[PDB]
Protein backbone atom coordinates (compact mmCIF):
# COMPACT_ATOMS: atom_id res chain seq x y z
CA UNK A 1 0.00 0.00 0.00
CA UNK A 2 1.27 3.55 0.68
CA UNK A 3 4.19 2.00 2.95
CA UNK A 4 5.69 1.22 -0.65
CA UNK A 5 7.15 4.42 -1.23
CA UNK A 6 9.09 4.71 1.71
CA UNK A 7 12.24 2.30 0.99
CA UNK A 8 13.02 4.82 -1.95
CA UNK A 9 12.12 7.87 0.08
CA UNK A 10 14.73 6.23 2.78
CA UNK A 11 17.45 5.29 0.11
CA UNK A 12 16.97 8.91 -1.09
CA UNK A 13 16.91 10.46 2.35
CA UNK A 14 20.30 8.94 3.06
CA UNK A 15 21.79 10.28 0.34
CA UNK A 16 20.61 14.00 1.17
CA UNK A 17 22.08 12.47 4.85
CA UNK A 18 25.84 11.55 3.46
CA UNK A 19 26.93 15.39 2.31
CA UNK A 20 26.16 17.47 5.36
CA UNK A 21 27.26 14.28 7.99
CA UNK A 22 30.12 13.98 5.69
CA UNK A 23 31.19 17.47 5.66
CA UNK A 24 31.25 17.67 9.43
CA UNK A 25 32.67 14.77 10.38
CA UNK A 26 35.75 16.52 7.88
CA UNK A 27 35.38 19.81 9.64
CA UNK A 28 35.83 17.99 12.83
CA UNK A 29 38.82 16.13 11.12
CA UNK A 30 40.53 18.85 9.74
CA UNK A 31 40.63 21.41 12.39
CA UNK A 32 42.03 19.72 15.35
CA UNK A 33 38.48 18.12 16.78
CA UNK A 34 36.19 21.22 16.10
CA UNK A 35 34.86 23.26 14.02
CA UNK A 36 36.26 25.29 11.11
CA UNK A 37 36.94 28.45 11.66
CA UNK A 38 34.71 31.16 10.07
CA UNK A 39 36.25 34.20 8.33
CA UNK A 40 33.86 36.26 6.38
CA UNK A 41 35.24 39.44 7.77
CA UNK A 42 38.85 40.64 8.09
CA UNK A 43 39.25 40.40 11.65
CA UNK A 44 38.10 37.11 11.70
CA UNK A 45 41.42 36.59 8.99
CA UNK A 46 43.88 38.72 11.50
CA UNK A 47 42.92 36.47 14.53
CA UNK A 48 43.17 33.17 12.35
CA UNK A 49 46.80 34.43 10.67
CA UNK A 50 47.47 35.11 14.54
CA UNK A 51 46.37 31.87 15.60
CA UNK A 52 48.24 29.67 12.76
CA UNK A 53 51.45 32.15 14.21
CA UNK A 54 51.22 31.91 17.65
CA UNK A 55 50.38 27.87 17.61
CA UNK A 56 54.28 27.42 16.16
CA UNK A 57 53.45 24.39 14.19
CA UNK A 58 52.01 25.95 11.27
CA UNK A 59 48.09 25.41 11.91
CA UNK A 60 45.74 27.97 12.89
CA UNK A 61 43.27 25.24 15.27
CA UNK A 62 46.35 24.34 17.22
CA UNK A 63 45.38 26.43 20.50
CA UNK A 64 47.62 27.67 23.22
CA UNK A 65 46.59 28.42 26.53
CA UNK A 66 47.95 29.78 29.43
CA UNK A 67 50.71 27.22 29.47
CA UNK A 68 52.05 29.13 26.69
CA UNK A 69 52.84 32.37 28.70
CA UNK A 70 55.30 32.14 31.96
CA UNK B 1 64.29 61.85 -1.30
CA UNK B 2 65.51 60.68 2.03
CA UNK B 3 66.27 57.16 4.00
CA UNK B 4 63.33 56.14 6.60
CA UNK B 5 64.86 55.39 10.04
CA UNK B 6 63.84 52.34 11.40
CA UNK B 7 64.67 51.08 15.12
CA UNK B 8 66.67 48.26 15.23
CA UNK B 9 65.62 44.47 16.20
CA UNK B 10 66.35 45.15 20.23
CA UNK B 11 63.91 47.79 20.03
CA UNK B 12 61.42 45.39 18.70
CA UNK B 13 62.12 42.97 21.45
CA UNK B 14 59.29 42.04 23.70
CA UNK B 15 57.54 39.15 25.69
CA UNK B 16 54.70 38.12 23.35
CA UNK B 17 50.90 37.43 23.97
CA UNK B 18 51.63 33.58 22.76
CA UNK B 19 48.33 32.68 23.22
CA UNK B 20 45.39 31.50 20.86
CA UNK B 21 42.30 34.32 19.82
CA UNK B 22 40.03 32.09 21.52
CA UNK B 23 41.88 32.68 24.60
CA UNK B 24 42.45 36.53 23.91
CA UNK B 25 38.52 36.35 23.81
CA UNK B 26 37.36 34.46 26.64
CA UNK B 27 39.42 37.22 29.07
CA UNK B 28 38.81 40.06 26.18
CA UNK B 29 36.49 41.46 28.73
CA UNK B 30 38.38 41.55 31.92
CA UNK B 31 41.43 42.80 29.34
CA UNK B 32 39.69 45.48 28.27
CA UNK B 33 38.31 46.07 32.28
CA UNK B 34 41.62 46.35 33.88
CA UNK B 35 44.18 46.70 31.28
CA UNK B 36 42.04 49.93 30.27
CA UNK B 37 45.58 52.84 31.20
CA UNK B 38 48.52 51.53 29.06
CA UNK B 39 46.06 50.24 26.58
CA UNK B 40 44.33 53.57 26.19
CA UNK B 41 47.45 55.73 26.12
CA UNK B 42 49.23 53.10 23.12
CA UNK B 43 46.01 53.85 21.26
CA UNK B 44 46.19 57.61 22.19
CA UNK B 45 49.63 57.86 20.95
CA UNK B 46 48.86 55.72 17.98
CA UNK B 47 46.59 58.03 16.47
CA UNK B 48 48.26 61.19 17.49
CA UNK B 49 51.27 60.38 16.33
CA UNK B 50 50.09 58.71 13.43
CA UNK B 51 53.49 56.81 13.29
CA UNK B 52 54.22 53.17 14.96
CA UNK B 53 58.19 54.22 15.53
CA UNK B 54 56.71 56.85 17.98
CA UNK B 55 54.58 54.53 19.93
CA UNK B 56 57.25 51.24 20.63
CA UNK B 57 57.37 51.77 24.62
CA UNK B 58 53.68 52.45 25.14
CA UNK B 59 53.10 49.22 22.75
CA UNK B 60 55.67 47.33 25.22
CA UNK B 61 53.23 48.95 28.24
CA UNK B 62 50.51 47.27 26.27
CA UNK B 63 52.51 43.75 25.90
CA UNK B 64 54.12 44.32 29.68
CA UNK B 65 50.41 44.56 31.24
CA UNK B 66 48.59 41.98 29.31
CA UNK B 67 51.23 39.39 30.34
CA UNK B 68 50.47 40.57 33.94
CA UNK B 69 47.07 40.05 33.35
CA UNK B 70 47.71 36.46 32.03
CA UNK B 71 49.73 35.85 34.73
CA UNK B 72 46.84 36.66 37.40
CA UNK B 73 44.83 34.26 35.99
CA UNK B 74 47.18 31.48 35.57
CA UNK B 75 48.03 32.18 39.72
CA UNK B 76 44.55 32.33 40.31
CA UNK B 77 41.96 31.37 37.97
CA UNK B 78 43.54 28.61 35.52
CA UNK B 79 41.43 25.91 35.58
CA UNK B 80 37.92 27.89 35.10
CA UNK B 81 39.32 29.82 32.36
CA UNK B 82 40.72 26.77 30.70
CA UNK B 83 37.35 25.27 30.74
CA UNK B 84 36.14 28.33 29.45
CA UNK B 85 38.34 29.15 26.28
CA UNK B 86 38.06 25.39 25.25
CA UNK B 87 34.02 26.43 24.84
CA UNK B 88 34.93 29.33 23.14
CA UNK B 89 37.65 27.78 20.79
CA UNK B 90 34.91 24.78 19.75
CA UNK B 91 32.38 27.40 18.02
CA UNK B 92 33.84 28.11 14.22
CA UNK B 93 32.14 31.51 15.22
CA UNK B 94 33.51 31.60 18.34
CA UNK B 95 30.36 32.36 19.86
CA UNK B 96 29.54 34.04 23.68
CA UNK B 97 26.28 33.05 23.74
CA UNK B 98 26.88 28.64 23.26
CA UNK B 99 29.42 29.77 26.48
CA UNK B 100 27.42 31.18 29.65
CA UNK B 101 28.03 28.78 32.09
CA UNK B 102 31.15 28.44 31.39
CA UNK B 103 31.44 31.87 31.68
CA UNK B 104 29.81 31.99 34.46
CA UNK B 105 32.10 30.01 36.32
CA UNK B 106 35.22 32.04 35.06
CA UNK B 107 33.36 34.87 36.03
CA UNK B 108 32.68 34.13 39.98
CA UNK B 109 36.23 32.37 39.98
CA UNK B 110 37.11 36.19 39.06
CA UNK B 111 34.86 37.94 41.09
CA UNK B 112 35.74 35.85 43.90
CA UNK B 113 39.47 35.62 43.99
CA UNK B 114 40.67 38.87 41.97
CA UNK B 115 37.44 41.09 42.37
CA UNK B 116 37.27 42.07 39.10
CA UNK B 117 33.85 43.08 37.75
CA UNK B 118 33.16 42.37 34.02
CA UNK B 119 32.01 45.10 31.59
CA UNK B 120 28.44 45.83 30.71
CA UNK B 121 26.78 46.04 27.83
CA UNK B 122 28.36 49.18 26.48
CA UNK B 123 31.29 50.33 28.59
CA UNK B 124 33.92 48.95 26.41
CA UNK B 125 33.24 50.75 23.56
CA UNK B 126 33.22 54.67 25.38
CA UNK B 127 35.03 56.96 24.23
CA UNK B 128 37.51 57.45 27.54
CA UNK B 129 39.95 60.72 28.54
CA UNK B 130 43.62 59.64 28.93
CA UNK B 131 46.21 61.63 30.88
CA UNK B 132 49.31 61.56 29.77
CA UNK B 133 52.81 63.55 30.07
CA UNK B 134 53.77 63.48 26.58
CA UNK B 135 53.51 66.61 23.92
CA UNK B 136 51.13 67.07 21.95
CA UNK B 137 52.41 66.86 17.77
CA UNK B 138 52.61 70.27 16.19
CA UNK B 139 52.80 68.78 12.65
CA UNK B 140 51.68 65.47 12.57
CA UNK B 141 51.46 64.52 8.66
CA UNK B 142 54.67 66.66 8.47
CA UNK B 143 53.26 69.02 5.93
CA UNK B 144 55.57 71.98 4.70
CA UNK B 145 54.18 75.71 4.81
CA UNK B 146 50.65 76.27 2.68
CA UNK B 147 50.95 78.61 -0.63
CA UNK B 148 50.01 82.12 -0.16
CA UNK B 149 46.33 82.52 -0.99
CA UNK B 150 45.68 84.86 -3.83
CA UNK B 151 44.92 88.76 -2.78
CA UNK B 152 40.83 89.26 -2.35
CA UNK B 153 38.78 92.02 -3.60
CA UNK B 154 38.63 95.56 -1.88
CA UNK B 155 38.09 98.83 -2.80
CA UNK B 156 34.90 100.05 -4.00
CA UNK B 157 33.35 99.41 -7.41
CA UNK B 158 33.55 102.47 -9.81
CA UNK B 159 31.63 102.29 -13.28
CA UNK B 160 33.85 101.16 -16.72
CA UNK B 161 36.17 104.13 -17.36
CA UNK B 162 34.20 104.91 -20.76
CA UNK B 163 32.40 101.42 -20.74
CA UNK B 164 32.91 98.54 -23.14
CA UNK B 165 36.01 100.18 -24.59
CA UNK B 166 34.60 97.61 -27.83
CA UNK B 167 36.27 99.45 -31.15
CA UNK B 168 33.27 101.96 -31.22
CA UNK B 169 31.06 101.47 -28.55
CA UNK B 170 31.11 104.74 -26.25
CA UNK B 171 29.06 102.85 -23.77
C1 LIG C 1 16.36 113.82 -17.32
C2 LIG C 1 16.09 112.37 -17.67
C3 LIG C 1 15.37 112.19 -18.99
C4 LIG C 1 16.13 112.75 -20.18
C5 LIG C 1 15.50 112.44 -21.53
C6 LIG C 1 16.35 112.88 -22.71
C7 LIG C 1 16.00 112.20 -24.03
C8 LIG C 1 14.63 112.56 -24.58
C9 LIG C 1 14.31 111.85 -25.89
C10 LIG C 1 14.03 110.36 -25.74
C11 LIG C 1 14.54 109.51 -26.89
C12 LIG C 1 16.03 109.19 -26.81
C13 LIG C 1 16.56 108.40 -27.99
C14 LIG C 1 17.85 107.66 -27.68
C15 LIG C 1 19.03 108.57 -27.37
C16 LIG C 1 19.75 109.07 -28.61
C17 LIG C 1 20.26 107.93 -29.48
C18 LIG C 1 21.13 108.40 -30.60
O1 LIG C 1 20.82 109.28 -31.36
O2 LIG C 1 22.29 107.75 -30.65
C19 LIG C 1 23.32 108.31 -31.50
C20 LIG C 1 24.22 107.27 -32.10
C21 LIG C 1 25.66 107.69 -32.00
O3 LIG C 1 25.75 109.13 -32.01
P1 LIG C 1 26.55 110.02 -30.96
O4 LIG C 1 26.76 111.38 -31.49
O5 LIG C 1 27.83 109.24 -30.62
O6 LIG C 1 25.65 110.06 -29.61
C22 LIG C 1 24.67 111.11 -29.46
C23 LIG C 1 23.85 110.88 -28.21
O7 LIG C 1 24.58 111.35 -27.07
C24 LIG C 1 23.45 109.44 -28.01
O8 LIG C 1 23.91 108.98 -26.73
P2 LIG C 1 25.32 108.19 -26.57
O9 LIG C 1 26.46 109.06 -26.93
O10 LIG C 1 25.36 107.74 -25.12
O11 LIG C 1 25.30 106.85 -27.50
C25 LIG C 1 25.62 105.56 -26.95
C26 LIG C 1 26.00 104.60 -28.05
C27 LIG C 1 26.40 105.35 -29.29
O12 LIG C 1 26.76 104.45 -30.35
C28 LIG C 1 28.05 104.15 -30.48
O13 LIG C 1 28.89 104.49 -29.69
C29 LIG C 1 28.32 103.39 -31.74
C30 LIG C 1 27.61 102.04 -31.86
C31 LIG C 1 26.25 102.14 -32.54
C32 LIG C 1 25.79 100.85 -33.16
C33 LIG C 1 26.43 100.58 -34.50
C34 LIG C 1 25.95 99.32 -35.16
C35 LIG C 1 26.32 99.23 -36.62
C36 LIG C 1 25.86 97.96 -37.29
C37 LIG C 1 24.37 97.76 -37.30
C38 LIG C 1 23.60 98.69 -38.20
C39 LIG C 1 22.12 98.35 -38.27
C40 LIG C 1 21.42 98.91 -39.49
C41 LIG C 1 21.12 100.40 -39.41
C42 LIG C 1 19.70 100.70 -38.98
C43 LIG C 1 18.66 100.10 -39.90
C44 LIG C 1 17.26 100.19 -39.36
C45 LIG C 1 17.12 99.48 -38.04
O14 LIG C 1 24.84 103.76 -28.33
C46 LIG C 1 25.06 102.48 -28.70
O15 LIG C 1 26.16 102.02 -28.87
C47 LIG C 1 23.78 101.71 -28.84
C48 LIG C 1 23.41 101.39 -30.28
C49 LIG C 1 22.72 102.55 -30.98
C50 LIG C 1 21.34 102.84 -30.44
C51 LIG C 1 20.81 104.21 -30.80
C52 LIG C 1 19.38 104.46 -30.35
C53 LIG C 1 18.35 103.74 -31.19
C54 LIG C 1 16.91 104.02 -30.77
C55 LIG C 1 15.94 103.97 -31.93
C56 LIG C 1 16.13 102.76 -32.82
C57 LIG C 1 15.72 102.98 -34.25
C58 LIG C 1 16.84 102.69 -35.22
C59 LIG C 1 18.11 103.45 -34.89
C60 LIG C 1 19.34 103.02 -35.68
C61 LIG C 1 19.78 101.60 -35.41
C62 LIG C 1 21.25 101.36 -35.69
C63 LIG C 1 22.14 101.98 -34.65
O16 LIG C 1 23.88 107.20 -33.52
C64 LIG C 1 24.06 106.03 -34.16
O17 LIG C 1 24.65 105.10 -33.69
C65 LIG C 1 23.43 106.05 -35.51
C66 LIG C 1 21.96 105.62 -35.51
C67 LIG C 1 20.97 106.74 -35.21
C68 LIG C 1 20.68 106.98 -33.75
C69 LIG C 1 19.29 106.60 -33.31
C70 LIG C 1 18.37 107.78 -33.07
C71 LIG C 1 17.21 107.48 -32.14
C72 LIG C 1 15.89 108.09 -32.59
C73 LIG C 1 15.48 107.64 -33.97
C74 LIG C 1 14.18 108.24 -34.45
C75 LIG C 1 13.83 107.87 -35.88
C76 LIG C 1 13.30 106.46 -36.06
C77 LIG C 1 12.84 106.17 -37.48
C78 LIG C 1 12.16 104.82 -37.65
C79 LIG C 1 13.05 103.64 -37.30
C80 LIG C 1 14.23 103.44 -38.23
C81 LIG C 1 13.85 102.82 -39.55
C1 LIG D 1 23.06 5.66 -0.19
C2 LIG D 1 22.28 4.39 -0.41
C3 LIG D 1 22.27 3.94 -1.85
C4 LIG D 1 21.56 2.62 -2.10
C5 LIG D 1 21.53 2.21 -3.56
C6 LIG D 1 21.08 0.78 -3.81
C7 LIG D 1 19.64 0.47 -3.44
C8 LIG D 1 19.25 -0.96 -3.77
C9 LIG D 1 20.12 -1.98 -3.05
C10 LIG D 1 19.95 -3.42 -3.51
C11 LIG D 1 18.57 -4.01 -3.26
C12 LIG D 1 18.49 -5.50 -3.56
C13 LIG D 1 18.83 -5.85 -5.00
C14 LIG D 1 18.57 -7.29 -5.38
C15 LIG D 1 18.59 -7.53 -6.88
C16 LIG D 1 18.18 -8.94 -7.30
C17 LIG D 1 19.11 -10.00 -6.73
C18 LIG D 1 18.88 -11.36 -7.30
O1 LIG D 1 18.57 -12.33 -6.66
O2 LIG D 1 19.09 -11.38 -8.62
C19 LIG D 1 18.97 -12.66 -9.27
C20 LIG D 1 19.79 -12.66 -10.53
C21 LIG D 1 19.77 -14.01 -11.20
O3 LIG D 1 20.01 -15.01 -10.19
P1 LIG D 1 20.21 -16.54 -10.62
O4 LIG D 1 21.32 -17.11 -9.82
O5 LIG D 1 20.31 -16.55 -12.10
O6 LIG D 1 18.84 -17.24 -10.21
C22 LIG D 1 18.55 -18.64 -10.44
C23 LIG D 1 18.20 -19.22 -9.10
N1 LIG D 1 18.12 -20.70 -9.16
O7 LIG D 1 21.17 -12.39 -10.16
C24 LIG D 1 21.71 -11.24 -10.58
O8 LIG D 1 21.11 -10.44 -11.24
C25 LIG D 1 23.12 -11.10 -10.12
C26 LIG D 1 23.24 -10.36 -8.80
C27 LIG D 1 22.86 -8.90 -8.91
C28 LIG D 1 22.82 -8.17 -7.58
C29 LIG D 1 22.53 -6.69 -7.71
C30 LIG D 1 22.27 -6.01 -6.38
C31 LIG D 1 21.96 -4.53 -6.51
C32 LIG D 1 23.11 -3.70 -7.05
C33 LIG D 1 22.84 -2.21 -7.06
C34 LIG D 1 24.08 -1.34 -7.11
C35 LIG D 1 24.29 -0.49 -5.86
C36 LIG D 1 24.48 -1.29 -4.58
C37 LIG D 1 24.61 -0.46 -3.32
C38 LIG D 1 25.78 0.52 -3.32
C39 LIG D 1 25.98 1.22 -1.99
C40 LIG D 1 26.34 0.28 -0.84
C41 LIG D 1 27.65 -0.42 -1.05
Amino acid sequence: MWFEVLPGIAVMGVCLFIPGMATARIHRFSNGGREKRVAHYSYQWYLMERDRRVSGVNRYYVSKGLENID
Amino acid sequence: PGIVELPSLEDLKVQEVKVSSSVLKAAAHHYGAQCDKPNKEFMLCRWEEKDPRRCLEEGKLVNQCALEFFRQIKRHCAEPFTEYWTCIDYSGLQLFRRCRKEQAQFDKCVLDKLGWVRPDLGELSKVTKVKTDRPLPENPYHSRARPEPNPEVEGDLKPARHGSRLFFWTM
